[PDB]
RNA sequence: UGAUAUAAUUAUCGUACAAGCACUCAGCUAGUUAUUGAGAGACACUCACGAGCCCAAAA
RNA sequence: UUGCGUACAUUCCUUAAUAUCUGGAACGAUAGAUUAUGAUUAGGUAGUGGAAAAAAAAAAAAAAAAAAA
RNA sequence: AUUAACAUAACAACAU
RNA sequence: UUUUUUUUUU
């Protein structure tokens, strides 16, 4: 039982071998997945490697700041132009509240 | 349950990221800053008498 | 210039529904795995004729007679 | 084509389950298989289930 | 419910032609009919340009011998012009009636698909190439003498010898042409009403 | 059995099911640990019952709201 | 392309170079398997050459 | 990868992001030096590239 | 070290706590609303809305005419059905991927549904079919390449 | 970070993609060269 | 021969324009770092275990 | 009286959508070939976000691949 | 031996 | 050695 080919062209009850991979000398040619020459996709899953270890998942980018003005970076013209240029960007305190006295 | 686990590539890859890692130890590259260099502290051009 | 010219024939039925929405026509070789009925038409025709579900469909991949648009009264497609 | 010169082989419906009693069920309630080292199971379902 | 009876007079080169009385299919064509009704009567009150919406003293742009006439513009009266009492512009309706009778009338169109309006036309003979193409609504009960002078004053080119305007209109209180196709009943799942409902609040 | 997957137990006796809050409380889901099997059909499962999203995670299976009992009481009833 | 009324075809021949080592040249390779034969068939006007090249890019070149 | 971008609560995990969707007209651009065509467009071909004759019809039936 | 305190709601001397539903077992499950309703106004208003009014319209809403009993068969907010079938084949190098749609206004709400259930039906075999021939096909090649090699070896035995 | 670079990679990228090349015909990426040959030499070594 | 067109950059309410730098090219040169921090209604990725998690320095 | 010139169509053809709600909770699946009348779309300083690239170095995976040789 | 800026030369052009 | 440890429970 499951192993005829029941062939078009009416009906042939022509026996099959049931293989998973093949040489193609029989049939259709079925490479393992066990191979990075052999596969299709750029990004193989399976085969085991030093050279292979993915995250499967995308990782952040680096983003540094001053590096042309189509970069997604951060804005420069606002850390120069309206801002405090003191080198602390305020006093050098942990409670300050604009002349006011703190909260506590 | 050693032997006939699922395949997790995901695991591995800080698994064999961390002994790679810990080999490398302690790395000597190191520049020079611009106090560290040998030089003196005084100026080279006034501001007046010269544009 | 025929001024005894008849009108075009109406859009065809394609046995293939497929094509239509495949990538490429399908070849000889593989076109000779269609199923028929003793009187010479696919079997397949039973479900569904296959006739024209929307207006210019045909036209588009030029399977019509000849290319028509609005200005000709012979014409049917979709008019912004 | 009636008649080739060998025996020609093909694999199983990818779109369609296997029986349990065959050695390439991946399926839990698979029969027990006695295996040795290169033994692989039909991967349609492994590769897409790479971590179950 | 009865449908509506609107008339219509018109003066030739300022001369009492006679009175044509219409018989609206609000029926089939509620929208359609209620538009008309209403701009005849003139009871919604001014418009977009702060004008009254009605027919009284509109001329005719438009009067081809044997084709039809056009007109029915409140704005210009010269053609590009037009305004229903939903606004500028109003969707078609199903197209169930051929043209194939003298004196029907229709709702003209602009370039684009939807640009339903005021203006309308009363075909002089069949056209069968207007079929589908076009919303017929209503149909001539009486005097056709007036449509008969009105055929007189029109040109190939439309044109027109003298003057035609609508006089007075209003409406009177107290065999249907070729089908298309044969109407049927469908399943109507969402309520109309709830159409209406949903645009308030509920 | 009928089902095409498993859950196994924690060592001291419970289901592989928790919760899980984040954005300072305005995301409640729920998690799911130790699937085996047809996780395909599980996830329809899981929708069908639940009448919310699944998301499949990198071996773990999160389920919008909080459904924490009902995805005990299913389990324990399938065993 | 057809030219007076096709008898005269533009295209005339076809170098196709790829590596038989490198993993980019993978596409190539499963072409070379699988449509070569039945694109071949299709234009017997135009002529295809391979050539291996280890540790070069693939690439093609055509000639008019 | 896929069709278009997914902004479903059922796709929202870092595996769903990144990849470049083929294109034919795209790919004879990107990567590809420019090359002007000012002072390189020879006597045979028009400014809208069509064939051009720089001889007499009597003459090239003559030489013919 | 540092402590992490996590903040608490007090209602009526009880912690509030975030709403939970028990299980109820089920022998038949019925197939759900389609998802696609809700892209329309018309619902996405009555299920924003929490009225009487709402309530009472959704009462009389029909909900059941939407539920279509056919895979690839769907209904699409534009008023049509919509036709799905999507496949791929780098071995033969055949990709299809249908996107039909039969609209209401054109047949009606059940004709329109009937042609849907009839194209995906059609659509089914031919790719069996289709499957079918591809397999002798290959075998065919084989075949062929099996005689060529013969020949092949037959000039060097020559 | 200069028009130098771009001609150096250029340079290098053409001679890098070839076999037999000698010490007088490198130059200044011998070394580079001398090391992809060893490290390419790598696959043909079994136990 | 016909038609058409106000170098570039920063600030500024203002293309502000008769304000500031630059003859040209070659080399160098301006957001570096969590064994110590983090999700706070102007935006915060992901893995493992689970009512349990980590284990410091010797080694 | 009847006229006419004029700025801007996603009619045609080729692309794009990452702060949880565009059908898509669909289909396919051995790892996605881009939807043919498909709805909203795609001017932008400051600020914020997503994605593709930068020819190099390291890794003990650069020959199970048709035909030809 | 060596890139650019920079310096000189040769050839190429006709509906003018 | 640090952190966490339901306010519900027929």
């Amino acid at each position: 039982n499951a192993e005829r080919g029941d062939a078009d062209g009416g009906t042939s009850a022509l026996r099959v071998t049931r293989e998973q991979f093949h040489d193609g000398s029989r049939g259709l040619f079925r490479p393992h997945p066990f191979n990075r020459r052999f596969a299709r996709v750029r990004k193989p899953v399976f085969p085991i490697e030093a050279r292979n270890l993915r995250l499967m998942y995308k990782r952040k980018s680096k983003r540094r700041r001053g590096r042309g003005d189509k970069s997604n970076a951060k804005g420069i013209r606002w850390k120069h132009v309206h801002q405090q240029a003191g080198r602390y960007k305020g006093p050098r305190s942990r409670t300050f509240e604009g002349g006011k006295l703190p909260l506590y | 349950d050693i032997f006939g686990l699922p395949l997790r590539p995901d695991i591995l890859y800080r698994c064999y990221w961390f002994y790679r890692r810990a080999i490398a130890g302690w790395t000597e590259r190191m520049q020079l800053f611009k106090w560290e260099w040998p030089g003196s502290k005084r100026k080279l051009r006034t501001q007046q008498r010269s544009g | 210039v025929d001024p005894n010219m008849t009108v075009d024939p109406p859009a065809p039925k394609p046995d293939r529904l497929l094509d239509l929405w495949a990538n490429r026509w399908l070849y000889p070789d593989e076109l000779d795995g269609i199923k028929r009925n003793e009187s010479g038409e696919p079997v397949v025709s039973e479900i569904y004729d296959g006739r024209e579900h929307q207006k210019g469909s045909y036209q588009r991949r030029g399977l019509t007679a000849s290319y028509r648009w609005y200005p000709d009264p012979q014409s049917a497609h979709w008019r912004p | 084509p009636l008649q080739p010169s060998f025996t020609p082989s093909v694999a199983f419906p990818a779109h369609k389950p296997v029986p349990l009693n065959s050695p390439l069920s991946p399926s839990v309630h698979a029969a027990p298989q006695v295996r040795r080292p290169g033994s692989v199971v039909r991967m349609n379902e492994v590769i897409r289930h790479w971590w179950s | 419910l009865p449908n509506p009876l609107v008339h219509l007079d018109i003066s030739i080169g300022g001369r009492d032609a006679g009175r044509m009385v219409f018989q609206l299919f609000a029926d089939t064509h509620p929208i359609t009919a209620e538009n008309f009704r209403c701009l005849c009567t003139g009871e919604t009150g001014l418009g977009y340009w702060m004008r009254p919406r009605w027919y009284k003293s509109t001329p005719f742009h438009r009067i081809v011998p044997g084709f039809m006439c056009q007109g029915g513009d409140i704005h210009r009266g010269d053609g590009r012009g037009g305004e229903c009492i939903y606004g500028q512009f109003f969707r078609d309706e199903r197209f169930l009636y051929k043209h194939s009778k003298r004196g029907l009338l229709s709702m003209a169109k602009a370039r684009r698909q939807h640009t339903n309006n005021s203006q309308f036309f009363i075909t002089f003979d069949a056209c069968p190439w207007l079929d589908g193409e076009h919303v017929v609504f209503g149909q001539l009960q009486s005097g056709a003498e007036v449509l008969d002078q009105i055929e007189e004053q029109g040109t190939p080119g439309g044109w027109r010898k003298r003057p035609v305007e609508i006089w007075n209109c209003g409406e009177l209180l107290l065999e249907r042409p070729e089908k298309l196709y044969e109407p049927s009943e469908q399943v109507i799942p969402i309520p109309d009403d709830v159409y209406i409902k949903a645009r308030r609040g509920f | 059995s009928h089902v095409p997957y498993k859950v196994v137990r924690t060592p001291s006796g419970n289901l592989p099911v928790y919760s899980r809050v984040r954005k300072h409380g305005t995301e409640v889901t729920t998690i799911v640990r130790h699937a085996f099997g047809d996780i395909t059909a599980m996830k329809k499962d899981l929708v069908a019952i639940c009448e919310a999203p699944v998301r499949e995670r990198l071996g773990t299976l999160e389920v919008k709201g909080l459904h924490v009992l009902k995805i005990k009481q299913w389990l324990r009833s399938l065993g | 392309m057809a030219s007076r009324g096709g008898t005269l075809w533009h295209l005339k021949e076809v170098v196709i170079q790829y590596s038989a080592s490198g993993n980019s040249s993978q596409g190539l390779r499963f072409f070379f398997r699988h449509l070569l034969h039945r694109w071949k068939q299709r234009n017997p006007q135009v002529q295809v050459h391979t050539v291996e090249n280890k540790y070069e890019a693939p690439k093609a070149t055509f000639k008019y | 990868i896929a069709d278009r971008v997914r902004t479903s609560w059922t796709y929202r995990h870092s595996r769903y992001s990144g990849g470049v969707r083929f294109s034919l007209p795209r790919f004879m651009v990107t990567k590809r030096t420019y090359l002007s065509t000012k002072f390189r467009r020879p006597s045979t071909v028009t400014k809208w590239g069509n064939p051009q004759y720089t001889l007499p019809s009597n003459v090239q039936r003559e030489m013919q | 070290g540092t402590q992490r305190v996590v903040q608490k709601r007090r209602h009526q001397m009880r912690i509030l706590h975030p709403a939970q539903t028990a299980y109820v077992p089920v022998e038949q499950r019925p197939p759900p609303i389609p998802h696609s309703l809700t892209a329309s106004s018309t619902v996405k208003r009555l299920l924003n809305n929490n009225t009487v009014a709402a309530k009472e319209a959704a009462k009389r809403i029909n909900w059941g005419a939407y539920i279509s009993h056919q895979r690839g068969v769907r209904w699409h907010p534009q008023g049509a059905w919509r036709v799905q079938f999507s496949r791929r084949n780098h071995e033969r190098n055949f990709f299809v991927r249908c996107e039909c749609y039969f609209r209401v206004g054109t047949y009606g709400f059940q004709m329109a549904k009937d042609l849907a259930i009839r194209y995906r039906q059609r659509l089914e075999k031919e790719w069996e079919e289709l499957q079918e021939q591809w397999t002798k096909l290959d075998i065919l090649e084989a075949e062929q390449r099996a005689k060529y090699k013969e020949k092949r070896e037959e000039h060097l035995l020559l | 970070c200069n028009p130098q670079q771009t001609r150096r990679k250029q340079q290098y990228a053409s001679i890098i993609g070839k076999q037999g090349l000698s010490k007088k015909q490198c130059g200044i990426f011998w070394d580079y060269y001398k090391r992809k040959c060893k490290k390419r030499r790598s696959t043909k070594k079994f136990i």
